[PDB]
């Protein structure tokens, strides 16, 4: 059921890990606890299909205060996804860095948010000036 | 005495009212939203039966519908339940596999079983078989 | 919309 | 016309309720207009139709002459809906409904059984109390007929119409006499409900009925000798339905009789040990049994067994027996008292339950059970159980701590203490009713005022937006104020009592907006009499009075300027009228 | 169409030559809090690769990917000595596993550019690889900054995954 | 100031569920309408709930309850205008706004959901520029998200460049029971239509009272407008100055301004009614409809909604031009004229029932509200005068317009 | 498969609503076409049913398909015996070349007061290797 559901998430075609990923947050959009399937999730997250990404940022925000511990799973992969040229892909992570509380990591993101800070584009940089009052209001004195 | 019996979804929408006490329409909006809202606010291990106003109001689901009555505060209990599930038996002779959507469909009969067990507030018939077998011939008189 | 149009003016000097 | 089942199964596919009501207006239009035609003909589904909106909650008031006219009919559907919406539509003060009463009358001698059947149910159910006096004679004589379809309804419907009319069942005293041998139960059990009907409403129908108790006493021992009918029987118990209303009626007779309670006494023996306790029937059974020998003066083995059937019925996991067994104490509070007291620690556990009606039923026994011997310990609990009601049951706990405090403190002081105490952890909850039988009770109190009102002043100084807390305090700080500010004119070393912060307490609850202006009525009572009860700084709370003459509240701005002119034309006639006032039960 | 990891403790260049097996570069890269994932298409085997740095908060967050898990390789840190010991009681804490059984061990000596590291056969003695029942092991010598030595691990590793011509 | 923004339905239940800061509980919301059955049942109804100290700021859609939430003292008008563009975005998006449209369609609100608002922050809320990365059906943000021109993308490009203007006239009325006229003010709203090629600039100049003030033709016919609203794209420090309607408009249909105003003349139809309540008995309406406004112009399908009893019944209608439907679903009566032209005076006898018994309450009075339209008419007397096509590239549009008077609240309150 | 998307929650809600466990005659539309469920168009369906999902693994009975087959005669012209089955014995294999779903054995208040079947299985070689002819031989020729 669920299992299934994990193994098409454990799958290798694309296919079925983004109807996989669509019939999670399905079950999180009816409200079901799908917080146990946390870090199965976070293996179909890198991914190339960029409205993919959406789903599991959105999910991981969510689940971030449930799964504290295992939450240290992203942080590459935020900062593996602040460096592609893609600014709408670097601004999606920045606002989903900010708005992920857990104090494990926020530490961690200053850096990618002080690199997006100071990024090109005016998409990022005005998502990443609030995600500084974001940190601001996850750890005030780390700001 | 029986002062009153409410029959209410799982939904709170009331399938049967019947007051054996006079009191108004207003009266009558009111007291029945808050009995619903009381019942539907009370779990399953609250012992059937609310004190509620002088009333020791009896409870009792059976399935998605709620039930209601309200007894006189020197009056048995347990029978009033009976009551209920007599009644309930009734509504499962004359029917049969008694079931939900004709109890919002021919309830007009619903309130007829009702007026062939309960006039007054208390029991006419204390048998199953006679009062079921008076409405079948009041039905075989149509 | 079945009601017609009116054109305007571009300039009025 | 559409049907019925129609208009419902258009009905459930509405989803706004206004756009329900829309669907409603729809139809109702369509009944109304109907109603203009003055048909015949779908006047049948029409008013069936109305009278699910009326169930769906609809002003259905302009149809009730048409049910009027169903109920006029001749075809007898249009009577089955006729009599129907009469019991739905009309009530006593619908003041429409009195025109049934010659349709009722005429049916009532209506040839069909059904149509009278139909009529003694709308009468039973409903009948108006001029209308019980325009159909008394018919319905005895309708319990004169043979017809048991009908003696089950007519005896009921006399039940209503005694009911309603309370000095009518003396004509049916006659009625009554000698069908008590019904081979029906159902007849035979409407009969006992008016029995008992009969019984309750007057004590001179006792003498004439109290002799056919051992009649059904022989009945009811047929009921438990015939183990089984076909009918009736539910669980293998046969007609418990019938069997209560005996007991009931063995209840309310022989309770202040004795040979009819010994003529009664061996089928309690019985059925006490002759019944079946595993279902709910026979608990039902045996929980009226119960209660039908602790009203009557009984056997004492009986009430020795019947604690020990209630011990039972304490342990039962069932909450409803539990409900049954805490009510079952709270009947026999007085009667079998110390067979109770042992049960004592079953009540504190259902302090504990999870159920609103079980803490119900135990917060109030516990109210009940306390005796000039569990007064102190057992209120230990109970202000405990105070801390640890429900918010609804703290307004119910704090004024039945008050009730049995009153009746068995072995001290005034410590009967001040626990008062003090709920006071103080009440407050909000406390009822303003309690306050003068508090007030009076503290100057029943004759003894203790210094000790009283210092730890009124000890509290008050914490918080004042408890109302009734403070609703207490000024009334004392008016009148014992001497007693609290004692030889203090002037300055002297420093004890906590300042005479103007004493003042300025008072005061502080005049500009406080959480003051219920009775409040601020004690208060200004309380300043005038510390122009008295004070010789320390007067006129000071002259200033106070007299700012306060042009204040919002209308009374309070009638007490500034009465007090004021006291204050300002008759300062010895201040003092002339300030003596205590006296004290009353 | 069959996936493989890098695990180990961290420091010892595994997303180096990750991303020089991805890419062909000598990347730049922090210590991987997170994980990593791309995948090679090489000798028509999909090398799906799944890095997992090493630090100690990330030590019990190896099991959330070990069901459904075909491959293993351990990476070395054989400059340390001072830490192989403790990445050596890490080894024989992920391989005392009942999930773990299809997977063949596959070590990388990684790091060949030092004159302190040892050889393929010094680093197998002192991890005892031989003692390791139903492991199909191989170790495999790799230098990051080179490249040299990765591709001919992923040749035994693709004997390891088909066992055909 | 949000920090979660929720959808629920009629019935409570969480349509769609987005948090921005976590500072609000995800579980609060299934208080709320409880709190809402207990404000409405109280009748202390309003858009702010408190369950303790989250805030319940919410609107209400067909079905849907769009609750945002907050704890703080927050923005108050900051949070409703941002849910009356999610409402206005999704009717961008979703033809209709229903638990069909959210249920089957969560792979792009959730997203939505995410680029609207960040933190509580409103961000990015022009949904035509939206459309350009956020799709059903993803590329880099446009530069227009990034411009300060944020509601016009360059290189669009038609065939034909059409600028097709709606200048909207809409009346309120209020009518006493005296007959006296309350208040009747006019809000006139301008929206455009607009299809052109590339990046212009269009100024619009109309008959302002004090531009001809400051031309120096206040003498000659000059509407006064008491105040406008503007769109964004109006530059209104240029508008502040000299009265000068310049602004780089988006491309299809926007509203680009607001106007409103009083007016001291006559209603544009003049209705005088009566009731002939009868107690228990019958009810009649005679109602005539007296049209005060240009004969040339016509009133077109006009719908008179007299608010009659609820019990009333057996309806007679004697008109003269124009058909009556009673509407016992609303308790009123729609007496229907087509066509009706100015200085036309049409009639309608209504008679129903009563029941003779009577009802257990009141019922109130509303007023008669009719629905008129006319066409080509401007009652304060507004004109556009040009419209000047600005293009780089350089190009002769083809500005259009149409006039269109209909009623706003054309409340008249009854006897 | 377009007009086969706007039915596709309606009609299977019907579907979903008719247990799995006046008028008289029949209305033919006047002048379209009328052809069988052709191989490449049940490959085109197969594939609409892979793709628009909702089906697989559901409950299949015979009152769903009747409600199913119906609605695409009068919606999209095709003949309503398409979705025919082998019979009881066996894994129900469909008939139909070109079919790649075979099937295999597996309001809430219509229920009283106190109480007094088949599933899809996608196969993409039953289009080629028609395993219903594999059980119906001599049926076939
Ligand atoms: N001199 C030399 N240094 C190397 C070589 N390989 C790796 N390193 C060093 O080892 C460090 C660790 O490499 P990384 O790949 O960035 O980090 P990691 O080993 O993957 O550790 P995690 O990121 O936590 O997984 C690098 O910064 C390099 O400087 C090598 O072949 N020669
Ligand atoms: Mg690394």
């Amino acid at each position: 059921e669920i299992f299934e559901l994990k193994a098409e998430l454990n799958s290798d075609k694309k296919e079925k890990k983004k109807e996989a990923v669509k019939k999670v947050i399905a079950s999180m959009t009816v409200g079901k606890d799908v917080s146990a399937l946390f870090p199965d999730v976070v293996n179909c997250m890198q991914t190339d299909n960029l409205e993919l990404k959406k789903l599991v940022y959105l999910y991981l925000m969510n689940y971030a205060k449930s799964q504290p511990d295992m939450a240290i799973m992203a942080v590459n992969t935020f900062v593996k996804d602040c460096e592609d040229p893609n600014p709408l892909i670097r601004a999606l992570a920045v606002r989903t860095m900010g708005c992920i509380r857990v104090d494990k990591i926020t530490e961690y993101l200053c850096e990618p948010l002080r690199k997006c800070l100071k990024d090109e584009d005016p998409y990022v940089r005005k998502t990443a000036a609030v995600c500084v009052a974001k940190l601001h209001d996850i750890n005030a004195q780390l700001v | 005495m029986i002062h009153f019996i409410l029959l209410f979804s799982r939904q709170g929408k009331l399938r049967l009212q019947k007051w054996y006490i006079t009191l108004p329409d207003k009266e009558r909006k009111k007291i029945t939203r808050e009995i619903v809202q009381i019942i539907l606010s009370r779990g399953h291990r609250t012992s059937s039966f609310v004190d509620w106003k002088e009333l020791k109001l009896v409870y009792k689901r059976y399935a998605s519908l709620y039930f209601c009555c309200a007894i006189e505060n020197q009056d048995n209990e347990l029978l009033t339940l009976e009551i209920v599930h007599r009644y309930v038996e009734l509504l499962d002779k004359y029917f049969g596999n008694v079931c939900e959507l004709d109890i919002i469909f021919n309830f007009e009969k619903a309130y007829f079983i009702l007026d062939e067990f309960i006039i007054g507030g208390e029991i006419q018939e204390t048998s199953k078989k006679i009062a079921v077998k008076a409405i079948e011939d009041s039905d075989m008189l149509q | 919309t079945s009601y017609d149009y009116c054109r305007v003016p571009m300039e009025d000097g | 016309p559409i049907r019925l089942r129609e208009l419902i199964r258009t009905i459930r596919t509405a989803r706004t309720q206004a756009e329900e009501r829309e669907m409603i207006q729809k139809e109702c239009a369509a009944i109304r207009s109907s109603f203009r035609e003055e048909d015949n003909t779908y006047r049948c589904r029409n008013v069936a139709k109305l009278l699910y909106m009326h169930m769906l909650g609809y002003p259905a008031h302009f149809g009730q002459l048409e049910c009027l006219k169903l109920i006029a009919s001749q075809k007898f559907t249009d009577k089955r809906i006729g009599y129907l919406g009469a019991m739905l539509l009309l009530d006593e003060r619908q003041d429409v409904h009195l025109l049934m009463t010659n349709c009722i009358k005429n049916d009532l001698n209506h040839s069909t059984q059904f149509v009278q059947g139909l009529a003694l149910c709308t009468l039973g159910c409903m009948g108006s109390s001029e209308m019980c006096r325009d159909l008394a004679g018919e319905v005895e004589k309708l319990l004169k007929t043979s017809n048991s379809y009908l003696r089950k309804k007519a005896a009921l419907c006399a039940v209503h119409v005694i009911r309603k009319v309370p000095e009518l069942m003396e004509m049916f005293l006659p009625a009554t006499k000698n069908l008590l041998n019904e081979k029906n139960h159902g007849v035979l059990h409407t009969s006992v409900v008016l029995l008992t009907e009969m019984c309750e409403r007057s004590p001179d129908m006792l003498a004439h009925f109290r002799k056919l108790v051992p009649q059904l006493v022989r009945i009811l021992k047929n009921l438990i000798m015939s183990g089984y009918s076909p009918e009736h029987d539910v669980s293998g118990i046969s007609d418990p339905f019938l069997q209560v209303r005996i007991l009931r009626l063995l209840r309310i007779l022989g309770r202040n009789d004795d040979d009819s309670s010994e003529a009664m006494n061996d089928i309690l023996a019985q059925v006490a040990t002759n019944t079946e306790t595993s279902k709910n029937v026979g608990n039902a059974i045996l929980y009226e049994t119960v209660l039908t020998i602790m009203d009557i003066k009984s056997e004492s083995g009986l009430r020795v067994l019947a604690i020990n059937i209630l011990g039972r019925f304490l342990l039962n996991n069932d909450k409803n027996i539990r409900y049954v067994a805490l009510t079952s104490l709270l009947k026999t509070v007085q009667t079998d008292h110390n067979a109770v007291q042992r049960h004592r620690s079953t009540i504190v556990d259902c302090l504990k339950d999870l159920d609103v009606s079980i803490k119900r039923r135990a917060m109030e026994l516990s109210f009940a059970l306390v005796n000039g011997n569990n007064i102190r310990g057992m209120m230990k609990e109970l202000l405990y159980f105070l801390d640890s009601c429900e918010p609804e049951f703290k307004a119910d706990c704090a004024s039945g701590i008050f009730l049995a405090a009153e009746k068995y403190a072995p001290s005034k002081r410590w009967h001040i203490d626990t008062i003090m105490r709920v006071l103080t952890t009440a407050g909000s909850y406390v009822r303003d009713d309690a306050v003068p039988n508090l007030i009076q009770l503290i100057t029943n109190s004759v003894e203790m005022h210094a000790y009283t009102v210092q730890r009124l002043y000890k509290a008050i100084l914490g918080d004042y937006s408890q109302q009734p807390l403070v609703q207490v305090a000024a009334w004392c700080i008016g009148e014992y104020g001497d007693l609290l500010v004692s030889g203090q004119c002037e300055e002297e070393e420093p004890i906590q009592v300042t005479e103007d912060e004493v003042l300025d307490i008072l005061e502080s609850v005049l500009i406080s907006n959480m003051s219920t202006s009775v409040t601020r009525g004690y208060a200004l009572t309380a300043i005038m009499k510390l122009s008295t009860r004070f010789t320390c700084t007067v006129n000071r709370i002259k200033k106070v009075v007299s700012i306060y003459g042009s204040s919002i509240d209308v009374e309070l701005q009638q007490r500034a300027v009465e007090y004021n002119a006291l204050f300002k034309k008759y300062d010895h006639m201040r003092s002339a009228l300030l003596e205590r006032m006296p004290v009353m039960e | 169409e069959m996936r493989i990891l890098m695990v180990g403790l961290d420091a010892a260049g595994k997303t180096t030559i990750l991303y020089k097996l991805k890419l062909g570069e000598i990347v730049t890269t922090i210590p991987t809090i997170g994980f990593n994932v791309e995948t090679v298409e090489y000798k028509n085997i999909s090398f799906t690769v799944w890095d997992v740095g090493g630090l100690d908060k990330i030590r019990p967050l190896w099991r959330h990917y070990f069901q459904n898990t075909q491959g293993l390789i351990f990476v070395v840190d054989s400059n340390d000595r001072e830490r192989v010991n403790e990445a050596r009681e890490e080894l024989m804490r992920m391989l005392a596993e009942d999930e773990l059984r299809d997977a063949v061990l596959l070590v990388f000596a990684n790091k060949q550019d030092l004159p302190n590291a040892m050889n393929a056969a010094e680093i197998t003695d002192k991890l005892g690889l031989h003692s390791l029942r139903h492991r199909n092991w191989y170790i495999q010598a790799t230098c990051a900054t080179s490249g040299d030595g990765l591709y001919e691990g992923l040749d035994w590793l693709s004997n390891q995954l088909r066992n055909q011509k | 100031s949000a920090s979660a923004v929720y959808v629920l339905d009629l019935k409570g239940k969480v349509l769609i569920c987005r948090n921005y800061r976590g500072d609000v509980d995800m579980s609060e919301v299934e208080h709320f309408m409880p709190i809402l059955m207990e404000k409405e049942e109280e009748g202390m109804l309003s858009p702010i709930l408190a369950h303790g100290g989250v805030r319940f700021m919410w609107i209400k859609h067909n079905n849907l309850y769009l609750v945002a939430t907050s704890k703080k003292n927050a923005c108050v008008s900051l949070v409703f205008s941002f849910l009356y563009k999610v409402v206005q975005v999704f009717s961008e998006y979703f033809k209709e706004l229903e638990e069909e449209s959210i249920r089957d369609n969560f792979v792009i609100i959730y997203e939505l959901l995410d680029e609207l608002m960040d933190f509580g922050y409103p961000q990015t809320t022009d949904s035509k520029i939206l459309q350009e990365y956020i799709t059903q059906e993803a590329p880099r943000p446009p530069a227009t998200v990034t411009n300060a021109v944020s509601w016009r993308s360059e290189g669009i490009k038609y065939r034909k460049n059409e600028v097709f203007l709606d200048v909207i006239e809409a009346v309120n009325l209020l009518v006493s029971a005296n007959g006296n006229v309350l208040r009747s003010e006019i809000v006139g709203s301008i929206k455009m239509r607009v299809f052109l090629s590339g990046m212009p600039e269009l100024r619009l100049g109309l008959n302002d009272k004090v531009l001809f003030d400051n031309t120096g033709r206040g003498k000659s016919k000059s509407v006064e407008l008491e105040d406008v609203k503007f769109h964004q794209c109006v530059r209104l420090s240029r508008f502040e100055n000299d009265r000068t309607i310049s602004f780089i408009p988006p491309d299809g249909e926007f509203e680009l301004m607001s106007y409103r105003l009083n007016t001291h003349v006559k209603p544009l139809i003049w209705i005088e009614s009566v009731i002939e309540k009868h107690s228990h008995s019958r009810i009649e309406y005679m109602v005539k409809a007296k049209s005060q406004f240009k004969r040339r112009s016509t009133a077109n399908n006009v719908e008179i909604h007299i608010p009659v009893p609820n019990d009333a019944d057996s309806p007679k209608f004697k008109t003269t031009v124009g058909s009556v439907k009673w509407v016992p679903e609303n308790s009123e009566i729609v007496w229907s004229v087509k066509s009706f032209p100015g200085g036309k005076e049409y009639l309608m006898r209504a008679h129903f029932g009563l029941p003779s018994v009577e009802a257990e309450d009141k019922e109130g009075k509303p007023p008669i509200s009719v629905k008129f339209e006319i066409p080509y008419f401007t009652t304060s007397g507004i004109q556009v005068r040009y419209l000047k096509i600005i293009e780089k590239s350089g190009y002769q549009a083809l500005p259009w317009v149409r006039y269109i008077t209909q009623n706003g609240d054309y409340q008249l309150r009854t006897q | 498969s377009k007009s086969s998307v706007i039915g596709w929650p309606a009609v299977r809600e019907r579907m979903r609503r008719a247990e799995p466990a006046e008028e008289v005659g029949f209305p033919v539309t006047p002048q379209v076409p009328l052809r069988p469920m052709t191989y490449k168009a049940a490959v085109d369906l197969s594939h609409f049913l892979k793709e628009k999902g909702g089906l697989e693994g559901l409950i299949h009975s015979q009152r769903r398909q009747d409600i199913l087959d119906l609605w695409i005669y009068h919606t999209q012209g095709y003949f309503p015996d398409w979705q025919n089955y082998t019979p009881g014995p066996g894994v129900r294999y469909p008939l139909t070349f070109g079919w790649c779903y075979k099937l295999v054995p597996v309001k809430g208040e219509n229920t009283s007061l106190l109480h007094p079947v088949l599933e899809w299985r996608f196969d993409s070689r039953l289009a080629f290797h028609h395993v219903a002819r594999e059980l119906h031989p001599e049926y076939f020729k």
